[PDB]
This record gives C-alpha cells, structure tokens and sequence, in this order.
C-alpha cells in the first residue's frame, strides 16, 4: 500500500492511505530517500490517517510524499550470525562488514512470556563485589537494576560485571546501548575484540551489539531496547541458551517516550512524562525475562534525573527488578567506590533459606550497624563525638570501618584509583565482615580498611600504615 | 436487505490509539456496559458522547483498525464468581491463566456494585487472625474489616498479606464452616515472575485450595489493571452475600490508581490533583466500601480487605496514602528505619491503628494486649526524651524497662503465624513483668524455648485458653507458674 | 417537560429539551429505571441543553433516553416525622420502615439568613473534655470545627460529644452523614436505638439521620449536606427549637464537587479544587446557623487532605467557625488522646469578659508553658538538657506532665484504649491545671498523668505507680 505524508512535526509523521490502512505497529518505508527511513505506525487518528513515529531525522520529507507499507513491524535479522556484530535499530549492520546473512528474521515487538511459562528456581550469582555479594546478591537469570545520578558509576559497574561475568559465561551476552554515549560503544566494541570475546575472524564471538545513542532521534531511542530485547529472545527460546543482557541505559527508552509523547498529543501525565509510561515500561520489561525455555540474567543501567529516585522513570522502575544496586552521589563524594547505598540496595535473595544464615546474619549486622550509625549522624554533625557514649563511639568505629571495608579497586577503574582491581569470593567478603562486626579489628585504623580486597589486605595495610 | 450492521446495536472504529476507541453507532449501548471487537477483544463503554461512544480495551489494540465493527453485549461488565475459583489464577476478567483448564463456573457477578447500605451489616466482632503478633496485638484485625498495609517499597509489606493467607489453614483445614476464611489475591502492576513466585510459595503452604489468585500484571493493559480490584471484590462478594467469609488483598492499591489515571488521562479527562482524575478517591472508596459485615438476616457473611498502598520516602502524609487512610478502618505503617534496625515487622506502633479496637480481639488476648499500645506509644516517647539520661526517676525506668522487652517480643519471622493462644502465651510473660530482669538479647531465644516447652508438655493448657478463649483465675495460675519457674531454669 | 439525555460520562449527563428548558438547579428524573434516579440541572449549554449531575449511578443509561422535569429542585420530607428515621439525599427512607408522612417538603435549596436575623448571644457550652473545655471552650448555638487528616480522632471526638451533650440535650438533633463511611451510620443507628435517642416502636425519637456515604457517586456527596442542613432548618425555624447538628465530613461536601468540576469543564484553580470552592462553601455554610428564631449548634468534622492545614479547603473553613478544634497526627502519635493540638485550637469565647479570669489565665497559662516546651524541644534534642537552668528544666516538666494530663479515656474509646471513660466537670479541669501550673504536683510522675479524668486519679495513679 502507498500512503502519502500528510504532515511532519519533529519524529511525529502522519501518513494518509486510500486503499488498506496499515495496522498499528507496522513499519512502512518513506520513497524517495539517499537511505532507508522506517516510520512505525502508533495510532488510527481516524478519516483513513495513521500517525506514526519515524526511526531516524525526519528532515527533508515533504507533505504530500509517498510511503509504502512494509506489511509488519520492524523485523530484524536474528540467529548466531548477529555475534560479533554491531547493529541499528531496524536490524542493519553499522559495523561496516556486510550484511548480516541469517535464516530467520524476527519483528522486535512481541508478546510477553505467559506466566505458565514463568521459572521460580533462584541461583544466587556470585559477581566477586564485596557490597553486591554481601547485601543483595544477584541471580541467575533474574533482573538486575544499577540506579545512579549522573556520573556515579553505572557504567563502570557494568564493565566490571562484563569483566567479572560475561567473560567467564558459557552462553551469550547481548549488550544494548540504549540513549548512552557513542564513544562508549566504540570504547567497548574494540575492547571486546582485544580479550577476544568480538572474534572478526573466525564464528567464536560470544557478543552481539545492538546500538541507538544519544545522537539518534528520540523514535531511535524509544525502539532500540525493544531491538535489543528481541536479539536475545531469540537465543533463549529459539536455542533454549543462557543469556547474559547488558543494557545502558534503560531509563533513555522512557525519556524517548517522554519526546515524542506530547508530539503524538497526549495531555502530560506528572513531571511532564507521557501518560503511558508504565504500561510502555510494561509491555517492555516483561519480555526481559527467563522463562522455561531459557535463562536471561539481565543487567539494567537505571539513570536518576536530577538525582531524584522519586522521579516516575526509575520511580517506576523498582517493580521489575529482583535485585536493586542503588548508587549514591554522598558516598561516591566520600570515596568510596562503587558508591552503593547499603541501606538501600536490595535482593529478593536476601532469604535464610537461599544464602544460608551464616549470609543472611552477616547481611543484616552490617546494615543494623550502618542504620544505627546512621541516626546517630545527626548530632555528629553539631557536636562530633565527644558527647557520644562509649558503646555509641563504638558502633561508630565499627560503621566507618565497615564503611569503607564495603569499597573495592575496579580492574575496569585501575587508572582512577591507582590500585590493583580486585575479585573478592563470596566466603571471603562473608567472613571479613563477620570479624569486623565481631571486634576482631578495633584495633586497627579505619584507613587500613578503604580500598582492598579481602579481609588479610586490611590487616597489612595496617601495617604498612604502621 | 442485509441488516446485521444498523447503527444501534454495531457501530464502526472511527480512530484507535493508545487502548481508546472512539466507536461511531452503538446508539443504544448503556453507559459501562461490554462490547466486542471484530478480533474477539472486549471493551468497556465510559464516555456515551453526542456523535462517538469512547471505548476503553481490555487488551492489545494493535489488533483494532479504523473501520471495525463493534458489537453491543447487552451486559454491564461482569465476572464468573464462586467456590470453583478456588484454587485457580485467573486475569482480570476471570479467564483462567494457570492453563489447567477452563473455570466450572455457574454464577456471575458484575464487577461494579455498589457496597451493601447502612440496615444490611452489623458490627465488626469476630477477629481475622493474621498469626503475627504485633498485628494480632495491636491492631486488631475483625471480619468485614478494612485495614490498609501501607509502606515504601520493601518494607515488608506483601509478607504481611502472604502470612495472613497462610495462617487461615488452622481453620480451614478444621471442621467449623464459620471459622474458615477464603482468600482472594489481587496482583496489581505486578511482575508475572513476582506472582509466580507468589503462587508458588501458596502451594508450598498448602493454601491455594483456599485462594484465588486474580492477576493483572505490568503488562496487561491499563483498562486490565483497573478493573483487577472490582473483578476480585465480586468474587469475594459470592462468600460475602453466601453466610461465608472471605479475605482479599489489593496488592498494590497505587499501581491501580496509575492505571486509572493512564485510562483516564486517554479519554482526555482534564487530569486533576498531581495528575490524577479528580475522582481518584471515589475511585478507592466504592471498591473498599464494598469489603462488610453482614447481619444474620443477610447470611452473617463478610469480607474484610486488606489493601497495599506505597508511600515514598516512608511519607504518609501524602494525598494518595491519606486518600485511602481515611476510607479504611485503620492502617500498619512498616518503616525501613524499624526494619533495618531488627524491627520485623517494621511496625510502627505509634502511626498504626486499628479503628475496631478490641471488638475484634479474643478476650484472652484483650486481658493481655489491652492498654500495650499506648504503653508502647508513651514508650517511644521518653525512650527519645533520654536519649541523654536525664536525671530519670523509676516510673520511667521501669517505662523504658518494659517498652525494650516488649519490643523485643512483637518481633516475627516469616511464615510462621502462630495460633492465638501462642500469641497470649508469649505476650504475658512480658506484659506480666516476668521478663523484666531478663536481657533484651535473650528475649527472641527465651521466647523460642518457653514456646516449645508450653506446646509440647503444656498443651491443656493452651487448648483451655484456645477454648474458653479467655484466661481464667487458674489458667492465669498456672501461667505464672510455668513462666517464673521455666525462666530461672532458662537463665541457669 | 420531557427532555432526552444526549451525552452520559460519569455522574454528569448532559439532556436536551425540546420546549421547555428547566431552570438551573431543578431536579429531573430519569424515565425507565427500577430506581428513581435524579439529576440537578447544573448549568445551560444553550441549543436547549442543560448538563446536570446524577444523584446516583449512570450505569446502563443510554443516549436518547427519556427526562422528565420535575419543575423544582429537590425537595424532601421536613417535619417532626423525620426523627429517629434515616434519608436519602433525596429524602427516600432507607431504613426499611416505610414512607416518611410529613406534612411538607422542602427544597434542599435555598438562601441563608439576612443580616439582620443574626443573633450574638454566647454562652460557654461545657463538654466533659478537658481540652477543649480549658481552652477552646464550644458555645451553645455556636459554629464548631473539629479539624484533621485521616485517622487522628475527628469522629470519635464527635462521637463522645453525641454522648456527652447529644444525649442529655432537650431539642432535636440532625446527624447529616456527608463522604464518611457505611459501616459507620449503622454502628451509629444501632448505638442510637440501644440508648433510646432513636425510638422505633413510638416517637420519643429525638434524632434524624441523614445519609449520603463514600460508596456514592460525587453528585450524592455535593447534596446530602444540604439535605442534612435543610432538615436542621426546619426545626430551627418552623418549630423554633434548639437544633444540635452534627456533620461528619463537611470536607466531603467540598470533594464531591472538586471530583466532577472537570466534567463542568473548569481551569482548574489551585490545588486541583474547582475555582468556585468559596463561593460554594460559601451559600451553604450561611444557613448552617443560628438565628433569633431558632439555635443551632453545628458541630463539622473537616477532613485535612495530605495533613496540610493550608490545602484550599479546610483553609477555607476556619472562617466560617466560632472555635475551633484542630487534632494532630504529631500529637496522636504519641498516644495522647484525643490528639488536640493545644497551641492551634481556638474558641471565640476565651474572652476574660465571658468565661472569666480564671477559666483564661489558666488557659493561657497551660498554652505559654507549651509553647515555651516546643521553643526548648529541638534544642534540648542536640545540646541536651544540663546546661539549662532550673528555671527552665522545671517548664520541661510542668509542660511534660500537662502534655499528658490533657489527654483523657473517652467513654466511646474504651475498645481503643483499654481504660474506661472519663467526663470531667468545668472546675474539676480548670483547678487540675491550676495546681500543676502552681508547682503542687512537682513530685508526682508524668505517667502519673496520662490517661486520667480528674487531677485526683493522677494523685492515685501515683501510688499505683509507686509501685
């Protein structure tokens, strides 16, 4: 079918079609283009008129245009041979090294698993982050959330994971670079080539990239998750694998949702936000799962605006996640890295009967003492501590040193913080903080604690700090 | 002559959008009433304008093109209801979702009625055990009740519902038919995994024979997640009108009034007071008046509902958190402070309460729990007012001396509701001042080995006050007795 | 006339008449219903349209269907025989007994009193609370508010006064339930009739009930009130009596309208609120009043909407009081109740010149000492309580110990707090205050005076406590 372009507003086109009016999803191809410009229809305004979003810079198109309908939705090449390839939001290749020659073709919106189709097994997912491991542990094939404000440490934390588990991972790994910077996904590309996991010569990459940045135009953004998400699909139910999925940033799929919905004329919804935010979120976040066929541990940056977790986009976000990694601007400014907030990261893990009491004490000491430092902050700040209570003072002691025993060296952030990265195994983080919490350290200066690995570091620090 | 199509009983798609139908005909459709769609999805008819009728749909509408034809039902929206629900997960318009088959259903119920008036109930007076201490002391939860769990996120505030659910087993497993509780679970805004991980962990306790489970989860549509309540009230209100009891729980009554305020703002209803629909109480009063007591001329019936709602940044003042604070009989406030400190539950004692008081409570547990509130209440004060220990007399000393260890005894893990008489076994050995002189930390160890000791040797006695459901003169005797003398013996 | 409904969303449904257009607050009923259904002309659209709002559920109603004007606005049964029975926003018994045979009807609507029909007597009208009785003192035939969020004491407060004035008041008396809650108008009317207030086999009834609950569409809950009120005024007027009037939650009245504004299509003014909020409020709180006539002793429960007493309306209402009674979640918290903000609550009649020196020199004496404790309280918080002086670590005290001795176990709380009901009489109040203002309980503990009626049971409690 030939429509005609009857108006354009920024990435919000409205098509006119006299005969076969194109159901709502479907991709249509606007003629007369030096490259290829795929507009999704969204709604059915009525009087044989489709209004849809276009999935790249609408300049140039003039009223009265032709626009042919594809026939379906934005469908793209899925299979083994996206490994080690980089690709768009409409499925070509951007890595300029041919077509990306598959057997199968898949359209990025689908239906959500049923929940028939649900699993309930929960495997903790040991990442060798003393913080993450010891208060709220991830799990296989469970979903994973980063929160953090501008320049806290999510993408890093999300290498350090890449490093720390997908390297080791039998299985595949999808990573989405969903609204983030280009040079990141430079950054990674090439750094994924060199350890060899992006392999340009033989079938042996373990990674398939799927890119839509910052740079693109807010329809791009709003899609590329949703194309992302259907690589990944595919290998879990097609070849019943176990995926890895790293995603940054999933909060620029909703801010791209909040661009265009005014163009698609919604009244606004609070904090400007598009009326549909959680059902976009939805329909979205629900295909991100495991399921009986397969395994999907997906790994989600969660970008704060304004530093602000009650800002409906992350607001709403909490609900889809097993385990939550809040990061925290305060801490970072302290220096301690990753900046997680202990007190408000959490794991539906986190259960006696699934890490074991002897996790599951340890855990909730240290948050009890960091809770218990934590109201006793308030008067700190007037009065420090000489008012204090012995027994207080020593809670004190303990928090700070349990404070900074919860910081670690990166491998990922060597070059900032001029130590040695470090991977502490889940015994070892248990352990070292159990004696903390049990006075088998009070003697030692807080400084011994900040930046190590395992416990037997901190002893030695000491030392050295004689 | 074909006349299939005339514009009364039909109509025709003039635009679809964002789950809203703007369908032109339906000249007699009634307001609120089903229609279908061409591709066999129904739609809910609010908006009856001059020239189109706005229609809400239940489900996908990428599958509605301008031009479909539409079809009037006749009937006000309306589900399946009764005893072979139990057991079954159904979505929000009662179909079944846990693929065991289609429901036997012979009765149904519209999914909006209004709650039963003023001469048809009587007073809320036989309790809801939830099997959690602090609740089952403090506030007090009847049948045909209304209390509201409310808390940020993580607080704790499901496990409260699951542990009630799981506690009803005692009853329902017994023989009276006026004890038991049927249990109805609406899952709201959800996550699917979340809810089968729910229903697994029912079926591990031996509980679903005993629930029904409507789901209408994060990616069902809006007009789904809307509906889930009303779909799930009417289902309860089968036990209700029926001399049965039933409990359901509204999990989470905030993720619904997102979806109403989605639907809403679609129909182009001018948004109101932080962008939701200027009736969003209405929206919660109507379901939750719904939950009742009724008299023995209706069947001596109930409902009692047990509603979620989220705060933020733990702040109950908010419009929403005080919106449905003022249409519940009380509420449980969970506080991340109390739960990061040890205080699980994080009740709040101060911020909770329970507007049926006592009425709802055995009177062996009325003995014990009747003035603790406001002890615990006056507590938290003077336990902040010394936090500098100024010059303290004993009155207060004694007042801090009791408000620790009774802290320490409204504490509770998960999934192990205890049975009445456990509860006042336990809380009189506090309140009695037997544990006074006792160590804070023994307190949860001391209460794990008196417990066992009374249900293992004891049980006459636990099966008296079970029974009379009060403590006598010699109970209360041999209460002292055990306690004092088990205690010595514990701290040998 | 008979008009025919063009547009139905919600409670508002818009109706076209042919000849005939009814005037602006007529009430038209709806033809082919199982239940009467009644809408109120609201405003004219012009072409013969008139958009009005239901007096109950749109459901199943369809476009074309017939409406036939009443030619009046809505009108209900006033009179005698209207006691110890329970209404309708549109007068229809509820309560299963039957027809209610009055001699007249009245319009709900109508206009409040002249200038010159004011009346300014002031009498104190003693109520057994200690609080409110100490300092923010009811007046007979006086306006009275009692302020608060959700959950801290408004209707308990209002269900203590019913008995501890309601009860022994020689006069009708109008219980108008406006939003609150069903459960709670039958545990009302069963309380009524096992005390006699109600009578149900002769007519010794001495109470009417009005009805308008939370389970009702906005139009129900922006009349009921006036249904409630326009019974009041009959026994106000056409009997001249000494009405009592309790209204529990006026605040409803003022939602219900905010909830279809929309609808009426309106900018919004602030805060989400209709922008006729006032002047709404407005014509309806003129007639809830006192006159040479007759008396009323309006006693409004108001609702605080996210606790800020600043929101548009239960600002706007303290206008429209002679005192005032605001509770507090702050002070509730703390287990004190009833939970009466002792420095935010405010009586006309605290004036030397009518309840005497004595009676204000203590009030003011017991709010200076709060006031001068909530100053201290933040401060002691951080820099602790040494390096005050004596002066002022004996405020801390007296004001500890006043904070807690005006707290008092209401008889209609017991099932809350586990104590039994106190009353304590004017002088039992104002002399237990006095003494401690005076130093005379110095020794006594605080706990000594929580919960308590009169200064003596502190006294007891004491050595209760002395062990």
């Amino acid at each position: 079918t030939t429509g005609r372009i009857v108006a354009v507003i920024g990435a919000v086109v409205d098509v006119q079609f006299d005969e076969g009016l194109p159901p709502i999803l479907n991709a249509l191809e606007v003629q007369g283009r030096e490259t290829r410009l795929v507009l999704e229809v969204a709604q059915h305004l009525g009087e044989s008129t489709v209004r849809t979003i276009a999935m790249d810079g609408t300049e140039g198109l003039v009223r009265g245009q032709k626009v042919l309908d594809s026939g379906a939705p934005i469908r793209i090449p899925v299979g083994p041979e996206t490994l080690g390839r980089i690709m768009n939001v409409i499925g070509e290749p951007i890595d300029e090294r041919g077509p990306i020659k598959t057997k199968q073709f898949a359209a990025i919106h689908a239906e959500a698993p049923e929940f028939v189709e649900m699993s309930v097994e929960q495997e903790i997912l040991v990442t060798g982050i003393k913080v993450v491991d010891l208060l709220a542990p991830y799990a296989k094939g469970g979903k994973i959330g980063l929160f953090g404000g501008a320049g806290v440490g999510k993408t890093v934390l999300i290498m350090e994971l890449i490093n720390n588990v997908a390297k080791a991972h039998g299985g595949y790994s999808v990573f989405a670079g969903v609204g983030e910077r280009t040079r990141e996904g430079n950054d990674l590309y090439h750094e994924m080539i060199e350890s060899g996991v992006i392999n340009l010569k033989d079938a042996t990459s373990k990674v398939a990239l799927v890119y839509g940045q910052m740079n693109e135009p807010p329809g791009a953004r709003a899609r590329v998750a949703l194309t992302g998400l259907t690589v990944a699909e595919y290998f879990r139910d097609q070849e019943g694998q176990d995926v890895l999925l790293f995603i940054d940033n999933i909060f620029r799929f909703t801010q791209a949702g909040s661009e265009v919905s005014a163009l698609l004329g919604r009244i606004p919804s609070a904090v400007g936000y598009q009326p549909t935010l959680a059902t976009d979120m939805g329909t979205m976040q629900e295909r991100i799962t495991t399921t009986k066929k397969g395994s999907i541990t997906s790994v989600q940056a969660i970008y704060v605006p304004a530093d602000d977790l009650t800002d409906p986009a992350p607001a709403t976000t909490f609900a889809h996640l097993d385990a939550t990694t809040v990061l925290s601007r305060a801490i970072a400014e302290l220096g301690i890295y990753p900046a997680v907030d202990p007190l408000d990261s959490t794991s539906r893990i986190m259960d006696p009967n699934i890490v074991g009491s002897e996790h599951y004490d340890v855990a909730r000491g240290v948050q009890k003492i960091l809770q218990d430092y934590k109201s006793l902050q308030d008067i700190i700040a007037i009065l420090g501590m000489d008012e204090l209570s012995e027994e207080d003072k020593l809670t004190v002691s303990r928090a700070r040193k349990i404070q900074r025993f919860l910081s670690q060296p990166f491998q990922v952030a060597e070059v900032f913080t001029g130590h040695l990265g470090k991977l502490v195994p889940l015994k070892e983080t248990i352990k070292g903080f159990q004696q903390i919490l049990a006075g088998e350290y009070d003697h030692l200066p807080e400084q011994a604690f900040y930046m190590v690995g395992p416990i037997e570091e901190a002893v030695a620090k000491a030392d050295k700090l004689a | 002559a074909d006349t299939s199509v005339d514009l009364e009983e039909t109509g025709r798609v003039l635009s679809i959008g964002d789950g809203i139908a703007r369908v032109h005909g339906l000249r007699n459709v009634q307001a609120e009433e089903m229609v279908e769609f061409s591709s066999g999805l129904k739609g809910m008819s609010l908006n009856l304008e001059p020239d189109n009728v706005g229609v809400v749909v239940f489900g996908n509408d990428k599958l509605i093109k301008e031009g479909d034809i539409v079809k009037r039902t006749g009937a006000i929206v309306d589900v399946p209801v009764g005893e072979e629900l139990l057991g079954r997960v159904v979505d929000a318009l009662g179909n079944a979702i846990d693929g065991k088959g289609p429901i036997g259903s012979k009765a149904r119920r519209r999914v909006g009625l209004k709650a039963p008036g003023i001469i048809p109930r009587i007073s809320v007076r036989e309790p809801m055990q939830t099997g959690i201490k602090a609740v089952d002391s403090l506030v007090p939860i009847g049948r045909g009740q209304r209390e509201l769990i409310i808390g940020d996120r993580q607080t704790g505030k499901t496990s409260i519902a699951i542990d009630t659910i799981i506690n009803q087993k005692r009853f329902n497993d017994g023989t009276d038919e006026k004890k038991k509780l049927y249990c109805i679970y609406v899952a709201i805004g959800q996550k699917r995994s979340t809810v089968a991980q729910l229903v697994k962990r029912l079926t591990d306790a031996d509980a679903m024979k005993y629930t029904i489970v409507v789901s209408a989860t994060a990616s069902d549509a809006a007009p789904l997640q809307y509906l889930a309540p009303y779909s799930g009230c009417s289902m309860g209100e089968y036990f209700r009108d029926n001399g049965k009891h039933a409990l359901i729980i509204y999990d989470d009554l905030s993720k619904q009034a997102v979806a109403y305020r989605q639907m809403s703002l679609l129909l182009r209803r001018p948004p109101g007071r932080e962008a939701y629909p200027g009736d969003v109480f209405y929206l919660h009063s109507r379901l939750l008046e719904r939950a009742a007591k009724m008299n023995d001329a209706f069947g001596g019936g109930s409902l009692t509902a047990l509603p979620v709602i989220e705060t933020q940044a733990g702040d109950v003042s908010a419009y929403i958190p005080t919106n449905v604070i003022s249409i519940t009989d009380g509420q449980i406030f969970l506080e991340t402070e109390l739960f990061y400190k040890g205080i699980r539950p994080a009740i709040n004692v101060g911020l909770s309460v329970s507007r049926v008081g006592s009425a709802a409570q055995t009177r062996a547990m009325k003995q014990v729990a009747g003035t603790m509130k406001l002890e615990l209440a006056q507590y938290r004060e003077v336990a902040a007012f010394a936090q500098f220990g100024s010059d303290l007399d004993a009155a207060t000393q004694q007042l801090l001396s009791r408000g620790v260890r009774l802290t320490e005894l409204l504490k509770q893990g998960q999934y192990s509701p205890m049975a009445i008489e456990e509860q006042v076994a336990v809380i009189y050995a506090g309140v009695r001042g037997y544990l006074d002189k006792l160590e804070p930390s023994k307190i949860t160890k001391f209460e794990n080995a008196f417990l066992s000791h009374v249900i293992s040797q004891h049980q006459a006695l636990l099966s008296k006050i079970r029974t009379d459901g009060k403590i006598s003169e010699e109970s209360d005797a041999k209460l002292k007795e055990i306690v004092t003398n088990f205690l010595a013996g514990f701290e040998a």
